[PDB]
DNA sequence: TTTTTTT
DNA sequence: AAAAAAAAAAAAAAAAAAA
């Protein structure tokens, strides 16, 4: 419902298929199994790549909150590089 | 439009539906004038699709299976006309389609010995029928496209190609060009026919 | 010995 | 009063062959 928002985000699962393309998405963040941190959806759920983020001040980002994320997938692993979160 | 890839394969059936000339000499005989294409493929890989199309874009064109054709019938046959009471020649499948083109499908799937008279229109384009009582040379100067299954249930790419083919070599060195289709599993492949296919239906 | 294919 | 039949297609059982 904002109005900035009318770019439009993508389901997890639709970005099996496509690399080295800028996406956006959003959902639960938490530790998987394994202990790699990772973004949850009704879709599916993908990992995630912190060694060049840059967060937006101002924010508790805790685990279990709804986060958005834009970065840059990789089918090379399964990194979804980001590079700006709030 | 429909089929995603294969474009070797377009460019394969355009060249032979507007083949070369044919060439005949006092003293050398006759050439032969056209293309003929194979194919031996994996499993579901858009073969009897191409092959429909080409039987529906091309002017003249005639559809066999090799397990619903008999190689005698195919040629010639000797039935009586009623009104004469007399016993005439009637015409086989590929006669009909002289200078036009016939396809064939689940090749290796045919009778062995139907093979035989195959190999006999590709050796010099002409059937011979001498039997009760009758003595002719019939033309037929159609080309030949097929596609045929590997012995296997898939191609196994380690082996030797004759080990994967059921058909002898005698007739696989008379076909121009032979093809191996085989789908590989990538997944950027996998989206890009996927959104095809969705865009399809 | 068994199943296959040809007559 | 008589066209009647060679040429095909399809269904078996026996024997021999290959694994
Ligand atoms: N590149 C492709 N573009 C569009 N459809 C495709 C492509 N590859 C395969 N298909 C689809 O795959 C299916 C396979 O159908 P089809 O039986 O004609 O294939 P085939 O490779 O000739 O198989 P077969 O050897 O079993 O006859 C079709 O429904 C066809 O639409
Ligand atoms: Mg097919």
């Amino acid at each position: 419902r904002n109005e900035n928002f009318q770019m439009s985000i993508t389901p997890i699962k639709n970005l099996l298929g496509r690399d080295a393309q800028n996406f956006l998405l959003l959902g639960l963040l938490n530790k998987n199994f394994k202990g790699n941190w990772s973004l949850e959806d009704p879709s599916g759920s993908v990992e995630i790549d912190i060694s060049q983020t840059i967060p937006t001040q101002g924010h508790y980002y805790v685990p279990g909150c709804m986060v958005l994320v834009e970065g840059i997938y990789y089918s090379v692993g399964n990194k979804f590089h980001v590079t700006s979160m709030t | 439009p429909s089929i995603y890839g294969h474009d070797h394969i377009k460019k394969a059936i355009l060249l032979m539906l507007m083949g070369g000339v044919e060439k005949n000499l006092e003293n050398g005989s006759h050439l032969r004038g056209d293309i003929n294409i194979l194919m031996v493929g994996d499993p579901s890989t858009a073969k009897s699709q191409l092959l429909r199309f080409v039987l529906n874009t091309a002017s003249l064109a005639i559809a066999t299976t090799g397990r619903g054709s008999s190689g005698v019938g195919l040629t010639a046959a000797v039935t009586t006309d009623r009104e004469t009471g007399e016993r005439r020649l009637e015409a086989g499948a590929m006669v009909l389609a002289d200078r036009g083109v016939v396809c064939i499908d689940e090749f290796d799937k045919m009778t062995d010995v139907d093979r035989v008279a195959i190999h006999e229109v590709m050796e010099q384009q002409t059937v011979t029928i001498a039997k009760a009582g009758i003595h002719t040379t019939l033309n037929a100067r159609c080309s030949v496209i097929a596609a045929a299954n590997p012995v296997f249930g898939q191609y196994d790419v380690n082996r030797d190609p004759h080990q994967n083919i059921a058909l002898p070599d005698s007739l696989l060195s008379r076909f121009d060009l032979l093809f191996v289709v085989t789908d590989d599993i990538n997944e950027i492949r996998d989206r890009s026919i996927s959104e095809h296919v969705l865009r399809t239906h």
